[PDB]
């Protein structure tokens, strides 16, 4: 009954793991080579990344 | 005209280019760009300013 | 034949099979 | 109520049905989910906190 | 490593080393993948 | 089936 | 032939899958 105002503090721990970001056009493992590395955009030019 | 004139895929209008190297001096200032002209786009060069 | 929608494993597409198309799952049977 | 009806420790002590693997007959028709080793309970309860 | 596949080309997936109800322990009988 | 390889101790 | 390097299964030489022949696996590919 006498309980303090509390506020919820929210977090999250993800051990042993890489945060994977597929360059893939649905982010899906549709196979080892992506569509995107197929891509005639990215195969027959150069970019940068930043 | 509906057909063979405007895509209808993602394509951007205006981009913007972070330059690649800049050069300061006293006297003067060197900005490098790659204007990258994209697969199947035409860029007018009078669109482009700085 | 829709081949050009499944995934390479080689030279042929990876289709699935005919018989998975539906489900019978069902508590109890 | 529940907090507060003091039960009898030797009616559960440290000898009630030595080397016998039996549950008890008063707590065959007790709800064994309602408990705090509810370990599903025990995971949703904090899964928002204390 | 896979799971198996049959070769009508195309690759097709087989259905063979699924589990099922059986009234004897599948695993004297068949390998189950 | 009736292709499956009897059990055996070792093979 | 080649078959004859394969223990036989009752009077068929068993013979390894077709698919077991390539490794595929890489980081998540």
């Amino acid at each position: 009954k006498t309980a303090v105002d509390s506020i919820t503090q929210k977090k999250f721990l993800c051990d042993r793991t890489l945060w994977r970001i597929p360059f893939s056009s649905n982010f899906m493992s549709m196979g080892a080579l992506t569509d995107l590395g197929q891509n005639l955009l990215y195969a027959n030019s150069a970019h940068a990344l930043d | 005209p509906t057909h063979d004139v405007t895509t209808d895929r993602s394509q951007r209008l205006t981009l913007r280019f972070i330059p690649v190297d800049r050069e300061d001096t006293a006297y003067s200032y060197k900005a490098r760009f790659t204007l990258a002209v994209g697969d199947n786009r035409v860029l007018d060069m009078a669109s482009t300013y700085f | 034949n829709f081949a050009s929608l499944a995934p390479r494993h080689g030279s042929r597409p990876f289709m699935g099979n005919w018989q998975d198309i539906g489900t019978s799952n069902m508590s109890g049977g | 109520y529940m907090n507060k009806r003091v039960v009898a420790p030797g009616l559960v002590d440290c000898y009630i049905n030595l080397g016998a693997r039996w549950s008890l007959d008063y707590m065959d028709n007790v709800n064994p989910f309602n408990h705090h080793r509810n370990a599903g309970l025990r995971y949703r309860s904090m899964l928002l906190g204390n | 490593p896979r799971p198996p596949v049959e070769e009508p080309a195309v690759e097709t997936v087989s259905p063979e080393g699924r589990g099922e109800k059986r009234p004897r322990p599948d695993r004297e009988e068949t390998l189950v993948t | 089936g009736l292709r499956f390889p009897s059990k055996m101790f070792g093979g």
